[PDB]
C-alpha cells in the first residue's frame, strides 16, 4: 500500500540551509501530487506548496516563495523541500502527503521531520 | 475530577551534579483551568517553575499537568519544607502534597 | 484569495450530544472541502472526502454542505473525539484551512 517516509537534518542554523526528502512508495509516484503541510509546535496546518512530478509543475503559497524550493526526482520516487535562509519562525514539524482519490486533498500521511533553527 | 497530586524529591545522582529538582504532577483533573503553587517553608515561590499542561487525554477527557520547580543544592539544602498545591475547580481547599526535606 | 472562517473557536460536549462545526467559505467552492481531525502529537486525519463522502473507517457521523457553507455533523460524540479538526478548500491553490478545537465536558 501506500507509504510516505520523510527524514529531514532536523537540526539547523539560522541562516544556513537544508533538504528535506519525501520517498513514496505503493503508488505510481508520477500520478498524483504532492503537497508539503507544516505544523507549529501546537499550532495549525499551514500550506506550503505543491509539486506534481509528472512533469514537475510547482505552485506555491506567496508567504513560502523563497524559503521554500519544491523539487522532484522521476528515477527515485523522492519529493524534496529545501528551506534555505532559516531564521527561528521555521521551527515546526513539515508534513509531504497526497490524497488517495481527490489529489488536493490529503488522504495518506508521511511521519513528518521536526526541524529546529 | 479531582487532580491526583504526587510530589517527588530531586534524585541522588542530582544532588550529587550540584542541583535540585521537585517534580509536581497533577493527573486525571478537569476542567483544564487549574494552577500550581509552590511553598517553601511556607512562602509562594514561583521563580524556576516551569509548567506544562498536556491536552486533553484520548481515554477518559481529562488533562494532566507538570509543574517543576529548578533550585541549587545550596538554595535546596537551605530550606526544609515544599509544598505543591494545586487550585482547580472541584474544591475550595487547594489540594497540598509537602514534604520535608529532613525526612 | 480564498479564506476559511471557523466556528466555534472551542466548544465543550457532553458524551452522546450532536454538533456541528461550521466552516465559512469567502468564495464559492462548490464542494470541495474536506474534513479532517488532529489529536494529540498527531498529524490531521482525513474524515470525509468532498463535501458528503465516507472514508475508510472513520465513524459514520460526518460530512454536510456546499458551496460557501459547511458543516461538520457529529452524531454521538465519544471520548476519543477530543481533538482539532481542520477544513480545507482544494478549488484555489492558495490550499487555505481553518480551526476548531472539540473538547468534552
Amino acid at each position: 500500500q501506500v507509504q510516505l517516509q520523510q527524514s529531514g537534518a532536523e537540526l539547523a542554523r539560522p541562516g544556513t540551509s537544508v533538504k528535506l526528502s519525501c520517498k513514496a512508495s505503493g503508488y505510481t509516484f508520477t500520478t498524483y501530487w504532492i503537497q508539503w503541510v507544516k505544523q507549529r509546535p501546537g499550532q495549525g496546518l499551514e500550506w506550503i506548496g505543491t509539486i506534481y512530478p509528472g512533469d514537475g509543475d510547482t505552485r506555491y503559497t506567496q508567504k513560502f516563495k523563497g524559503k521554500a524550493t519544491l523539487t522532484a526526482d522521476k528515477s527515485s520516487s523522492t519529493a524534496y523541500m529545501q528551506l534555505i535562509s532559516l531564521a527561528s519562525e521555521d521551527s515546526a514539524v513539515y508534513y509531504c502527503v497526497a490524497g488517495y482519490d481527490t489529489s488536493g486533498t490529503m488522504g495518506y500521511w508521511g511521519q513528518g521531520t521536526s526541524v529546529t533553527v | 475530577a479531582a487532580p491526583t497530586v504526587s510530589i517527588f524529591p530531586p534524585s541522588s545522582e542530582q544532588l550529587t551534579s550540584g542541583g535540585a529538582s521537585v517534580v509536581c504532577f497533577l493527573n486525571n483533573f478537569y476542567p483544564k483551568d487549574i494552577n500550581v503553587k509552590w511553598k517553601i517553608d511556607g512562602s509562594e515561590r514561583q521563580n524556576g517553575v516551569l509548567n506544562s499542561w498536556t491536552d486533553q487525554d484520548s481515554k477518559d477527557s481529562t488533562y494532566s499537568m507538570s509543574s517543576t520547580l529548578t533550585l541549587t543544592k545550596d538554595e535546596y539544602e537551605r530550606h526544609n519544607s515544599y509544598t505543591c498545591e494545586a487550585t482547580h475547580k472541584t474544591s475550595t481547599s487547594p489540594i497540598v502534597k509537602s514534604f520535608n526535606r529532613n525526612e | 484569495d480564498i479564506v476559511l472562517t471557523q466556528s466555534p473557536a472551542t466548544l465543550s460536549v457532553t458524551p452522546g450530544d450532536d454538533v456541528s462545526l461550521s466552516c465559512r467559505a469567502s468564495q464559492s467552492i462548490s464542494n470541495n472541502l474536506h474534513w479532517y481531525q488532529q489529536k494529540s502529537h498527531e498529524s490531521p486525519r482525513l474524515l470525509i472526502k468532498y463535501a458528503s463522502q465516507s472514508i475508510s473507517g472513520i465513524p459514520s457521523k460526518f460530512g454536510r454542505g456546499s458551496g460557501t457553507d459547511f458543516t461538520l455533523i457529529i452524531n454521538r460524540v465519544e471520548t476519543e473525539d477530543f481533538g482539532v479538526y481542520f477544513c480545507q478548500q482544494s478549488d484555489s491553490w492558495p490550499y487555505t484551512f481553518g480551526g476548531t478545537k472539540l473538547e468534552i465536558i
